[PDB]
């Protein structure tokens, strides 16, 4: 609040607006990277209520309906694991936004493949997409029909084991 | 990467500065729900589509390819056999023609 | 206002149904990015003295 100050601090000119200019360029540069990383869907999807995906369990990355944050487990896991004229601007995107975006990509990916990436989302299910996938990797689509269980309870496994590896290493 | 869409091609536009380009991409439009199956079941044997999909209008099943609508008759050509349809969840009772029937008949 | 993030769409999924599109639209799109500057350059003995 020293006057004096301000009036000896005009002399250096403009440095003060190119500083407050920087830092707004980063400001919005923070934004504009949440919007390019999360916001990659105009629309809002979401899964059906019956969870019948052939075997194939999400509940781990899907929303949880009794947390009021709307997070998914792994998510909740996540954000408990992190912890003079300044001031901090708050993002553009909150969190509850940006877990709505990721609950819209996992919907999506869940309920249409990779259709929805590149047009309309068409209704595929999953364990047709995992086949289709099996066939992107080279491998016939008998090999996860016949082997469907097996998948499925290996898939459930390794999510588990995820949950479990971010929960117990610092 | 090179627009939103199935890419199919790109042209380069000098720029001030820059370059632009027109990503030229393939949309899927007009779908329409059919029935799905993953396999036939045929003679106490699975059938699987070789590239395509098994559909179903509501009464006949077909095979199609996957990012157009275009119905074929559920051939030998078309399926490849891979074990019984004791395995497979979701399999479906469906006749497979044989395109060599008439000719041995003949 | 508290901006939306999308139209809220709900995707028709069963176990036993597939979307197949009958039709296509061939979509042109522009990409435009930024390769050079101004090349400037400052004579820093001019600048501070002249
Ligand atoms: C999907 O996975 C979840 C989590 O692994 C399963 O929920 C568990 O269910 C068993 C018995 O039903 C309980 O003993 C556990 O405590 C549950 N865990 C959690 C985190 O809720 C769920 O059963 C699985 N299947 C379906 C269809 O949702
Ligand atoms: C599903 O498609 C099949 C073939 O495209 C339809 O079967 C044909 O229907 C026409 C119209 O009645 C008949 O003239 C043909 O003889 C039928 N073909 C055979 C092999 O029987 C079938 O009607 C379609 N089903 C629905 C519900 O649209
Ligand atoms: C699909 O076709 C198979 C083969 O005709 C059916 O399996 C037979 O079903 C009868 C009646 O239940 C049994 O007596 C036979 O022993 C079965 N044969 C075999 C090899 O399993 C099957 O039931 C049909 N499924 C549908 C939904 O029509
Ligand atoms: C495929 O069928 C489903 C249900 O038979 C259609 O989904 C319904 O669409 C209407 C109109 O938009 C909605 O009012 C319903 O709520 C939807 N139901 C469900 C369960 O999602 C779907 O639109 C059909 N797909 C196509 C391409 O016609
Ligand atoms: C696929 O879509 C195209 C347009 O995207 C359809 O072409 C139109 O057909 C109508 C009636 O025949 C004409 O009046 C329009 O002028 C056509 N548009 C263009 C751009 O040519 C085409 O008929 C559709 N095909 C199917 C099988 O649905
Ligand atoms: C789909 O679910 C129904 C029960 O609603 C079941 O009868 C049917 O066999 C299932 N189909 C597949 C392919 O899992």
């Amino acid at each position: 609040d020293s006057t004096e100050c301000s009036n000896l601090l005009l002399q250096y000119g403009s440095f003060c607006t190119q500083l407050n200019r920087a830092l707004t360029g980063i400001a919005v540069e923070q934004d504009k990277n949440t919007q390019e990383v999360f916001a990659q869907v105009k629309q809002i999807y979401k899964t059906p209520p019956i969870k019948d995906f052939g075997g194939f369990n999400f509940s781990q990355i899907l929303p949880d309906p009794s947390k009021p944050s709307k997070r998914s487990p792994i998510e909740d896991l996540l954000f408990n694991k992190v912890t003079n004229g300044l001031t901090v601007l708050p993002p553009l995107l909150t969190d509850e936004m940006i877990a709505q975006y990721t609950s819209a990509l996992l919907a999506g990916t869940i309920t249409s493949g990779w259709t929805f990436g590149a047009g309309p989302a068409l209704q595929i299910p999953f364990p047709m997409q995992m086949a289709y996938r099996f066939n992107g990797i080279g491998v016939t689509q008998n090999v996860l029909y016949e082997n469907q269980k097996l998948i499925a309870n290996q898939f459930n496994s390794a999510i588990g084991k995820i949950q479990d590896s971010l929960s117990s290493t610092p | 990467f090179c627009g939103k869409g199935y890419h199919l091609m790109s042209f380069p536009q000098s720029a001030p500065h820059g370059v632009v380009f027109l990503h030229v991409t393939y949309v899927p439009a007009h779908e329409k729900n059919f029935t799905t199956a993953p396999a036939i079941c045929h003679d106490g044997k699975a059938h699987f589509p070789r590239e395509g999909v098994f559909v179903s209008n509501g009464t006949h099943w077909f095979v199609t390819q996957r990012n157009f609508y275009e119905p074929q008759i559920i051939t030998t050509d078309n399926t490849f056999v891979s074990g019984n349809c004791d395995v497979v969840i979701g399999i479906v009772n469906n006749t497979v023609y044989d395109p060599l029937q008439p000719e041995l008949d003949s | 206002y508290t901006m939306s993030l999308g139209a809220e769409n709900s995707v028709a999924y069963s176990n036993n149904s597939i979307a197949i599109p009958t039709n296509f639209t061939i979509s042109v799109t522009t990409e435009i990015l930024p390769v050079s500057m101004t090349k400037t350059s400052v004579d820093c003995t001019m600048y501070i003295c002249g």
